[PDB]
């Protein structure tokens, strides 16, 4: 019963729930800071509802979302750009393309994240299922400063693991090594994650409020 | 803040 | 149930990465360690003596890296600019993991294929710096793995061998490569360790690891040319450009 | 470029 500890459906239901005048501005930047900060409000209540999150003492969830959230909206807004052509879709609705994110200066990381994460999911076909694992195996990082009791991090970790790969193994039985392809996605989204970080402190020499208190 | 967005 | 015995396709495999490892890279269980006395006791910011040597040996082991990849299943049958691009983005991950894998948690040293033995101070010394901590405690976090030398090898041979790397002309064709070792390996980790399964997720994860932390090597070398009295040794220069 | 490199793959 490996799916009775960690379900894979309550996890694919906390990503389902988490899915005049024009008085936006354009420069592609503020746009892409200003839907990852509503995408922080998401994304409190996404991992509240990830199996035994919020039965983990309060201080160690704030540390672990305080660890992954880069990763873990990196993560969503990628495989949420599956379909889009070059390019990636804000939470907000609206686009950004290559060239005005090269224009923009951050078409290196931008053509990262393009071929090292939207398009190996995409030609792999993730689905929803598969991408909340992910985010869960994220989320439950036993390595972060300060948590007390990290093995119970660990272990909620490694129950994401036998259910996603239960998973992986019962709906995609004629791909045997699906469950390591997805998990092998991990090292191009801690990478990008971290760069994301150094482009994101780089900019403040616009403001938004969840996210300029996440880079505190 | 994010303290506060768990009850 | 399962069978006690491997697939004859993937034993071959598996045989195959474990003689090349074992063959470019010797065991602890098989080395005369030898210790030195440069810079025992306290850190400093290079010492000559110890970086000249370990920058040797850092040569040594890249050519037994390469000697490594070219053993393994259709790496040589890549274009060979693929197989520079691979070599090069895995070449840190590689030296790392492999001398990770000698680490003495006892007396807190690492051993070297000549067998020279360095403490952790002697290790910070010979150029390693800030770095050192981060790779002692990567290589205690192996310790309860117990990985011998197919894993090791199977796991090295796969992130050599992946197909998210930049500039790479066949990626795809890179990708399909690295199936049958992710294959290998899983058969392999849960078969020796019934009892635990999640040792092969477990496994794969330390590469996420290694990635960030040769990331880290990649901003060591930057400042390293900076306070050694010459330049890099060539095959060093050509793997990390 | 890469001349100590492609003495080696050559092999
Ligand atoms: C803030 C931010 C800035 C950047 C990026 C990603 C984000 C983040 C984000 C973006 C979008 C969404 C979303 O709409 O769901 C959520 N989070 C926080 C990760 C990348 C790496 C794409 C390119 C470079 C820059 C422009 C610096
Ligand atoms: C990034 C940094 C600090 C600067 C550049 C070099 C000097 C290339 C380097 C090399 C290693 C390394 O692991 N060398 C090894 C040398 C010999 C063996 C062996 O004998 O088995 C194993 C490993 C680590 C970090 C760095």
């Amino acid at each position: 019963s490996a799916n009775e500890d960690m379900p894979v459906e309550k996890i694919l239901e906390a990503e389902l729930a988490v899915e005049l005048n024009p008085s936006s501005p354009n420069d592609p930047v503020t746009n892409i800071c200003q839907a990852a900060d509503k995408q922080l409000f998401t994304l409190v209540e996404w991992a509240k509802r990830i199996p035994h999150f919020s039965e983990l003492p309060l201080d160690d969830q704030v540390i672990l979302l305080r660890a992954g959230w880069n990763e873990l909206l990196i993560a969503s807004f990628s495989h949420r750009s599956i379909a889009v052509k070059d390019g990636i879709l804000l939470a907000t609705g609206l686009h950004v393309h290559r060239n005005s994110a090269h224009s923009a200066g951050v078409g290196a990381i931008f053509d990262r994240v393009l071929t090292e994460l939207v398009s190996k999911m995409r030609d792999m076909q993730m689905d929803k299922t598969e991408l909340g694992c992910l985010r869960a195996i994220v989320l439950f990082n036993p390595d972060s400063k300060g948590l007390s009791n990290p093995a119970e991090v660990e272990a909620l970790r490694e129950k994401v693991y036998a259910s996603l790969e239960a998973y992986c193994k019962h709906k995609y039985p004629e791909q045997p090594g699906r469950f390591a392809k997805l998990l092998l996605r991990l090292p191009a989204l801690r990478s990008i994650g971290l760069k994301c970080l150094e482009h994101l402190f780089f900019f403040k020499l616009p403001i938004d409020t969840f996210l300029m208190e996440m880079l505190e | 803040i994010l303290h506060r967005l768990l009850q | 149930h399962e069978s006690y015995t491997l697939t004859p396709e993937v034993g071959e495999l598996i045989e195959k990465v474990r003689k090349a490892h074992q063959e470019t890279f010797p065991a602890l269980c098989q080395l005369g360690k030898y210790t030195t006395n440069n810079s025992s006791e306290q850190r400093v910011s290079l010492d000559i003596d110890l970086w000249d040597k370990f920058s040797e040996l850092s040569t040594k082991c890249i050519i037994k890296t390469v000697e490594f990849a070219k053993q393994l299943p259709g790496f040589t049958t890549l274009t060979i600019a693929d197989q520079i691009t691979l070599l090069k983005a895995a070449c840190l991950d590689i030296l790392i993991l492999r001398i990770c894998t000698r680490y003495t948690p006892e007396q807190d040293t690492m051993t070297f294929s000549d067998g020279l033995t360095l403490n952790r101070t002697q290790m910070h010394n010979a150029g390693f710096g800030p770095l050192t901590d981060l790779v002692f405690a990567f290589a205690n976090q192996l310790l309860p793995l117990e990985m011998d030398d197919a894993e090791t090898g199977l796991l090295s041979a796969i992130c050599l061998i992946c197909g998210d790397r930049q500039d790479l002309e066949q990626p795809d064709r890179v990708d399909m490569l690295q199936e049958p070792l992710l294959e290998a390996l899983k058969v392999y980790v849960r078969k020796r360790r019934p009892s635990r399964p999640h040792m092969f997720p477990k496994m794969l994860m330390k590469i996420t690891d290694l990635r960030s932390i040769s990331a880290k090597g990649a901003e060591r070398v930057i400042t390293l040319k900076m306070e050694i009295p010459g330049s890099m040794p060539p095959l060093i220069q050509e793997m990390l450009e």
